[PDB]
């Protein structure tokens, strides 16, 4: 019967658990991890990534 | 070049400045890494093709 | 030896690097330092900065 309230919890969980998974996407960069790029490339190279 | 020779490097330590400081090399194009930055890093394996 | 500078022979070497989701076996020259616990610290474990 409380499906209306649990649906409001579920939609905010689905939204945040998508926002957080998008941190792992590359978007065409060399790594999803910002510290890899800063550990591997010089300023002029790294800023483009 | 049809039958190139590969040397495996592993279980070992390096100093890439001994390479990148030399004027002897006509080209030194690094991809996915800066040559100056190599001395900060570690690798599972390295392969030297020739 | 009469060939022009582009027509001449060149020696070529290709250093290929890999860092898997598995432990390192080759490293740069940088010297290790003592471990510190419960303080906030900057770190580099095998290139995990």
């Amino acid at each position: 019967a409380l499906g209306k309230l649990q649906d409001v919890v579920n939609q905010n969980a689905q939204a945040l658990n998508t926002l957080v998974k998008q941190l792992s996407s590359n978007f065409g960069a060399i790594s999803s991890v910002l510290n890899d790029i800063l550990a591997r490339l010089d300023k002029v190279e790294a800023e483009v990534q | 070049v049809y039958a190139w020779n590969r040397k495996r490097i592993s279980n070992c330590v390096a100093d890439y400045s001994v390479l990148y400081n030399s004027a002897s090399f006509s080209t030194f194009k690094c991809y996915g890494v800066s040559p100056t930055k190599l001395n900060d890093l570690c690798f599972t394996n390295v392969y030297a093709d020739s | 030896p009469t060939y022009g500078v582009g027509y001449q022979p060149y020696r070529v070497v290709v250093l290929s690097f890999e860092l898997l989701h598995a432990p390192a076996t080759v490293c740069g020259p940088k010297k290790s330092t003592n471990l510190v616990k419960n303080k906030c610290v900057n770190f580099n474990f095998n290139g995990l900065t």
